[PDB]
C-alpha cells in the first residue's frame, strides 16, 4: 500500500495549496516530467 | 328495401359506405359501422334544425335563415364548444 | 481535466452519491460528471440545489481510484478523477432516492464521519 | 401593387368590428403584410389540391380544403 | 460587422474584441427560448433573452464564424 | 372579538347586581334596550 | 360637518391599513377608528382624515378569498379634500402576499418553512378575515343598520375592461364595483338606464357592454373586451336586477 | 349520469345561490327604504 | 351532390311547419360534410392505432365520443345504438 | 326547395 | 351584413398573388368570395387579439408590436 | 386534495427554467388550475382511448395518443 | 428526463383526478408520459406569460399574464 508523508506550510493557506497543487498535476500531467503523487491532505 | 328504410333512418346509410370506402379511410367498412354513422349525422342535424327552427319561432319568421342558424349555435354552450373554430359566409 | 478543478473557493458545493466537490458555476454549466444520466443534475440549478449540499468536509486530490487506499476505503474507485470529500451530511428525499434503486443505482450513505 | 389596393377605411373598419378604438399609423402596413401572408399560404394549398385534381381552376372545394388545412373552417361554399 | 447594437430603448453597443465570452441559455421552453447573454471582459454581463429557435440557429453559425468564445 | 362587554365592568356593582343595575336604569328612563338604557343613563346621570 | 369627538368611550378600531389614494407622496400605514357620525383614519405620523357616515354612498368589503389584499372600499356620494387633493373613492387595505425573482432566492426549504409558510399565510388570512368582519359587524351595530356592508359576488363576477385593464368586475347586491385594481370601478345600478351589448356576433370572441345613466349629462360607461362565453350570465344577473339590456351588432 | 352532471349541477347550484342571496339582499335593502320612508 | 334532400326531410319532421334558406340549406350541407369528414378521421385514426382492417360500430362511437361533447355524444351514441338494433333487427 | 328534380328516386342496386 | 373589404382591390390582390404563384391561373366567383370570408373572420379574429393585448399593456392605441405578440402567442 | 400537495416549489422550478425572472403570489394558484386543466383533459382523452381498447389499466400509448389527439 | 414536479403527488393528483371513471390503473410509463406532457406545457405557458409579462413592461409575472396567454392561445 502507499505511504502517507507530512509536509508543512504557512498557518492559514491549505485549500490555496492544494488548488496549486492541481493545477500544477493537470498541467504537467502530459508531459515527459509528470507528478508521481497519489493525491494530498489537508485537514 | 333500401338499407336506410331497413335501418330506419333517413340519412343516406348507402351514400355513407360509398364516401367512407372512397376517401379509403380504411381496407373495409363494417356493416353497423355505416348505419351507426349515419344515424350521427342524422341526430345531429335533427338538433342543429330543431334549434333553428325554435329560434326561427322567436324571430317570428317562416323560414330558417343563417341568422337563426347562428342564434342557435351561440345559445347552445354544446354546439358552441363544437363549432367555435368555424366559420360561416355573410 | 479544467473543466473539473474547482475555479474559486467561494461558493462551493458537494454532491452526496459520487461526493464531487465543485464551484457553483461548474454545477450550473456542465453539473455533476460522475453521474448525470440517473441524476439529470445538468441544465439548472434547480436540481442541484436539490440533491447537492453544501454541508461537508475534507478535501482530498484524488488523482488514481484504481490504486488508491483512500477511494478504495471511500468507494470512489469507478468515479473518475476529481477533488472529492470525506464527509458530506444530507439526504435524498424519498422520490429522489426511490428511482435509484428502481433503475438499478445503489444509494449508500458517503457520511463516513461520526456523530458525538 | 395591388396589396396597397387594401383601403385603409377597410382596415380601420375590420379593427372596430374586432375592437379596437384607436389605431396607430404603423397598423395599416403591417395589417396588409400578415393578410398577404394568409393569402400566400392559402393559394398554396389551394393550388397543391388544384395539381392534386388535375384541374385547370381552382375551386370554392378547393378553398374550403386549405382553410381546412390551415385550421379555420368556413362553411356556406360547400 | 464588428460588434452588437442594441435599439433602441436604452441602447447598448458591445464590439467584439470587448466581448469576454458568450452563453447560449435554454429557456423554459425548447422553441423560441434561447437567451444571448453576452459577457465583456470589463465584466459586464448582457442579457438578450426571448429569441427564435431559426433566429439562435443562425447566430449560433454567425458567432462561429466570427469565433468568439462560446461558454 | 365578537362579544359585547358589559359597561359595568368599568364600574363597581359586583356582578351579581348586573340585573338590578340594568333594571335600574331602565326604569330611570321611564321606558316602557338594556344596554341602550344603561349607555344613555351613564352620559345622563340627572335622571 | 365636523367630526363629533367621540364622547362614546368605546368606538370600534382597526389597525394596520394602508390607505389608496396616497395622502404624502408614497402610502401611509395606519389605523381606522368608527366615530359616531363616521371614520377617522390616523396614521403612523398622525394625518386625520374624516369620512362621514351620511357621506358613504356605497360601502364594500373585498375579501382576500384569491387576493392579494383585504380592501375596504368606500364609494362618497361628496369629493372629500385629503393630501392637497379630492377624492370621490377611498380604500384600506392589508396586504397578504409574497413577491420574489420565483423562489426565496435561497432555495432549501422542506418540511419545516414551506409548509409552515402557507400554515402562517393561512393563519395570517384568516385572522384578518375576522377582524375584518368583526370590525364591519360593530360598525352596523353601532350605526344601527344605517350603514350597510356589500360584499360582492366573485362567482357572478366576470373579466372586463373598463378603463382598458383586464381586471375582474364583481356585481355586489346594488352596484357593479371592482377594488383591488387601482384607480376603482363603481357603477351604482340604482342610476343605471339601460345597458346595451355591442358586437355580439358568430365570430367575435369578444364583446363590448354600454351602461347609460339616467342622469343624460354623463358619459355612458362603457366596459371593451368581454368573453363570450360571459354572456348570458351578465344577462341574468341584469334580469335579476330588473336592467333592461338590448343587443347590437355594430 | 347524474354521478358525472354533478359537476355542471354544482356550478348551477353555486350561481343559482349566488342569485338567490342577490335577490335576498336587494329585498332587505328595499324593506328597509321602505320602512326608513313610512318612518 | 349534397345531403339536402335528407336535411329538408329531417327538417320536415322536426318542424313540419317551417322552411329553410338557400344559405341555410349551404351551411346545413357544409356541417353535415365536416362532421363526416371529423368522425372519419378520427375512426381512422382509431383504426391504424388498433391494427384493424375494418372500421367498426364500436370505432365509430369511439370517434363520436372523442369529438362531441358530453350530453351530446350520449345522446348521438344512445341514437346509433338504437339504429343500429333497428338495422340488425 | 325540394321541387320535381328534387323528388327523384335513387337509382337501382 | 356587408363586406369589409373592397371587392374589387380584394380580388386584384387575389389575382397578383395567385400569378406571383403560377401564371395562366383562374379563380371561381365563389372561390374568390370564400377566400374575402376567410381572409376577413382572420383579420377580424387578429384584431381582436391585438386589442387584448394593448388592454394587457395598458393602452389605447393598438401598436405592430401588439399585432407581432399576437402571431407569437397564437403560434403563427 | 393533491392540488396543494403539488409542492409550490415544484412550480417555482418549472418557471425559473427560463426567462421568468420574478413571480407574483398568485402565480401558484394560476399554475395549479392551469396544469389541473390540462391534466384533466389528458386524462379525459387517454381514458376514452383505454375504454375504447377495453384494456382496464391507461398506457404511455394511451397517453401519446391523447396528446396527439389534443395536438400537443 | 428533467423532472421538477415529484412523482408521488403527481401520481395522487392523477388518480384524484380520474374519478371520472373510478377504478383504473396507471401504468408507470403511462404516467411518466403524462408528468412529461404537463411539463413541457407548463413550460410553454411560462414561456409565453413572460412574452406578455416583458409586453406591458413588468418583469414580474402575474396571473392576468397567464390568463392573457390562454385568452389569446385559446384554451
Ligand atoms: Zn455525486
Amino acid at each position: 500500500d502507499p505511504n502517507l508523508w507530512t509536509v508543512k506550510c504557512k498557518i492559514g493557506e491549505e485549500r490555496a495549496t492544494a488548488i496549486s497543487l492541481m493545477r500544477k498535476f493537470i498541467a504537467y500531467q502530459f508531459t515527459d516530467t509528470p507528478l508521481q503523487i497519489k493525491s494530498v491532505v489537508a485537514p | 328495401k333500401t338499407r336506410s328504410s331497413r335501418a330506419g333512418l333517413q340519412f343516406p346509410v348507402g351514400r355513407v359506405h360509398r364516401l367512407l370506402r372512397k376517401g379509403n379511410y380504411a381496407e373495409r367498412v363494417g356493416a353497423g359501422a355505416p348505419v351507426y354513422l349515419a344515424a350521427v349525422l342524422e341526430y345531429l342535424t335533427a338538433e342543429i334544425l330543431e334549434l333553428a327552427g325554435n329560434a326561427a319561432r322567436d324571430n317570428k319568421k317562416t323560414r330558417i335563415i343563417p341568422r337563426h342558424l347562428q342564434l342557435a349555435v351561440r345559445n347552445d354552450e354544446e354546439l358552441n364548444k363544437l363549432l367555435g373554430r368555424v366559420t360561416i359566409a355573410q | 481535466a479544467l473543466e473539473t478543478v474547482p475555479k474559486d473557493l467561494r461558493h462551493l458545493r458537494a454532491c452526496l452519491l459520487c461526493s464531487l466537490v465543485k464551484t457553483i458555476d461548474q454545477f450550473e454549466y456542465d453539473g455533476c460528471d460522475n453521474c448525470d444520466a440517473y441524476l439529470q443534475m445538468k441544465g439548472n440549478r434547480e436540481m442541484v440545489y436539490d440533491c447537492t449540499s453544501s454541508s461537508f468536509d475534507g478535501i482530498i486530490a484524488m488523482m488514481s481510484p484504481e490504486d488508491s487506499w483512500v477511494s478504495k476505503w471511500q468507494r470512489v474507485s469507478n468515479f473518475k478523477p476529481g477533488v472529492y470529500a470525506v464527509s458530506v451530511t444530507g439526504r435524498l428525499p424519498q422520490g429522489i432516492v426511490r428511482e435509484l434503486k428502481s433503475r438499478g443505482v445503489a444509494y449508500k450513505s458517503r457520511d463516513t464521519a461520526i456523530k458525538t | 401593387d395591388n396589396i396597397q389596393g387594401i383601403t385603409k377605411p377597410a382596415i380601420r373598419r375590420l379593427a372596430r368590428r374586432g375592437g379596437v378604438k384607436r389605431i396607430s399609423g404603423l397598423i395599416y402596413e403591417e395589417t396588409r403584410g400578415v393578410l398577404k401572408v394568409f393569402l400566400e399560404n392559402v393559394i398554396r394549398d389551394a393550388v397543391t389540391y388544384t395539381e392534386h385534381a388535375k384541374r385547370k381552376t381552382v375551386t370554392a372545394m378547393d378553398v374550403v380544403y386549405a382553410l381546412k388545412r390551415q385550421g379555420r373552417t368556413l362553411y356556406g361554399f360547400g | 460587422e464588428r460588434g452588437f447594437i442594441y435599439v433602441h430603448k436604452p441602447p447598448v453597443h458591445i464590439r467584439f474584441d470587448e466581448i469576454s465570452f458568450v452563453n447560449f441559455a435554454r429557456g423554459t421552453t425548447t422553441t423560441r427560448s434561447f437567451d444571448f447573454e453576452i459577457e465583456t471582459k470589463q465584466g459586464t454581463q448582457y442579457t438578450f433573452s426571448s429569441i427564435e429557435r431559426e433566429e439562435y440557429g443562425k447566430l449560433f453559425d454567425f458567432v462561429n464564424a466570427k469565433k468568439l468564445n462560446i461558454k | 372579538t365578537d362579544s359585547y362587554i358589559e359597561v359595568l365592568d368599568g364600574s363597581r356593582v359586583h356582578p351579581e347586581t348586573y340585573e338590578w343595575a340594568r333594571k335600574m336604569a331602565v326604569d330611570a328612563l321611564e321606558y316602557d334596550n338594556p344596554a341602550g338604557a344603561l349607555e344613555e343613563i351613564l352620559e345622563n346621570p340627572e335622571r | 360637518d365636523s367630526l363629533v369627538i367621540n364622547l362614546n368611550r368605546s368606538n370600534p378600531k382597526l389597525k394596520d391599513l394602508y390607505i389608496r389614494p396616497n395622502i404624502a407622496q408614497k402610502r401611509m400605514q395606519g389605523s381606522l377608528e368608527a366615530h359616531v357620525n363616521g371614520f377617522r383614519f390616523t396614521s403612523v405620523r398622525g394625518d386625520k382624515v374624516d369620512i362621514l357616515y351620511n357621506n358613504i354612498k356605497h360601502a364594500l368589503f373585498q375579501p382576500c378569498d384569491g387576493e392579494m389584499i383585504i380592501v375596504l372600499h368606500f364609494h362618497l356620494k361628496n369629493a372629500i379634500m385629503f393630501g392637497k387633493k379630492r377624492h370621490t373613492d377611498v380604500q384600506f387595505y392589508t396586504e397578504v402576499g409574497e413577491i420574489t425573482t420565483d423562489l426565496g432566492k435561497h432555495q432549501h426549504m422542506h418540511d419545516r418553512d414551506d409548509l409552515y409558510a402557507e400554515q402562517m399565510e393561512r393563519e395570517m388570512r384568516h385572522k384578518l378575515k375576522t377582524a375584518f368582519k368583526n370590525f364591519i359587524e360593530k360598525v352596523e351595530a353601532l350605526t344601527k343598520e344605517e350603514l350597510e356592508f356589500e360584499v360582492p359576488f366573485r362567482d357572478l363576477g366576470f373579466n372586463g375592461a373598463p378603463y382598458r385593464s383586464t381586471c375582474l368586475l364583481q356585481p355586489t347586491s346594488s352596484a357593479l364595483v371592482n377594488a383591488t385594481e387601482w384607480p376603482p370601478f363603481v357603477v351604482t345600478l340604482d342610476e343605471v338606464e339601460l345597458i346595451h351589448f355591442e358586437r355580439v356576433q358568430f365570430h367575435l370572441k369578444n364583446f363590448d357592454m354600454v351602461i347609460v345613466y339616467k342622469d343624460y349629462s354623463k358619459k355612458v360607461t362603457m366596459i371593451n373586451a368581454i368573453p363570450v362565453a360571459s354572456l348570458d350570465p351578465i344577462k341574468e344577473w341584469l334580469n335579476s336586477c330588473d336592467l333592461k339590456y338590448t343587443e347590437g351588432v355594430q | 349520469n347524474k354521478e358525472r352532471r354533478s359537476k355542471r349541477d354544482e356550478k348551477l347550484d353555486k350561481k343559482s345561490q349566488a342569485m338567490e342571496e342577490l335577490k335576498a339582499e336587494r329585498e332587505k335593502r328595499k324593506n328597509r327604504t321602505a320602512e326608513l320612508l313610512a318612518k | 351532390e349534397s345531403y339536402a334532400i335528407y336535411v329538408y326531410k329531417v327538417l320536415k319532421q322536426v318542424h313540419p311547419d317551417t322552411g329553410i334558406s338557400s344559405k341555410a340549406m349551404s351551411i346545413m350541407n357544409s356541417f353535415v360534410n365536416d362532421v363526416f369528414e371529423r368522425i372519419a378521421g378520427e375512426a381512422s385514426r382509431l383504426a391504424h392505432y388498433n391494427k384493424r382492417s375494418t372500421i367498426t360500430s364500436r370505432e365509430i362511437q369511439t370517434a363520436v365520443r372523442l369529438l362531441l361533447p358530453g350530453e351530446l355524444a350520449k345522446h348521438a351514441v344512445s341514437e346509433g345504438t338504437k339504429a343500429v338494433t333497428k338495422y340488425t333487427s | 326547395n325540394p321541387s320535381e328534380d328534387d323528388y327523384e328516386e335513387e337509382e337501382e342496386d | 351584413t356587408e363586406l369589409l373589404i373592397r371587392k374589387l382591390p380584394f380580388q386584384r390582390l387575389v389575382r397578383e398573388i395567385a400569378q406571383d404563384f403560377k401564371t395562366d391561373l383562374r379563380f371561381q366567383s365563389s372561390a374568390v368570395m370564400a377566400l374575402q370570408e376567410a381572409s376577413e373572420a382572420y383579420l377580424v379574429a387578429l384584431f381582436e387579439d391585438t386589442n387584448l393585448c394593448a388592454i394587457h399593456a395598458k393602452r389605447v392605441t393598438i401598436m405592430p408590436k401588439d399585432i407581432q405578440l399576437a402571431r407569437r402567442i397564437r403560434g403563427e
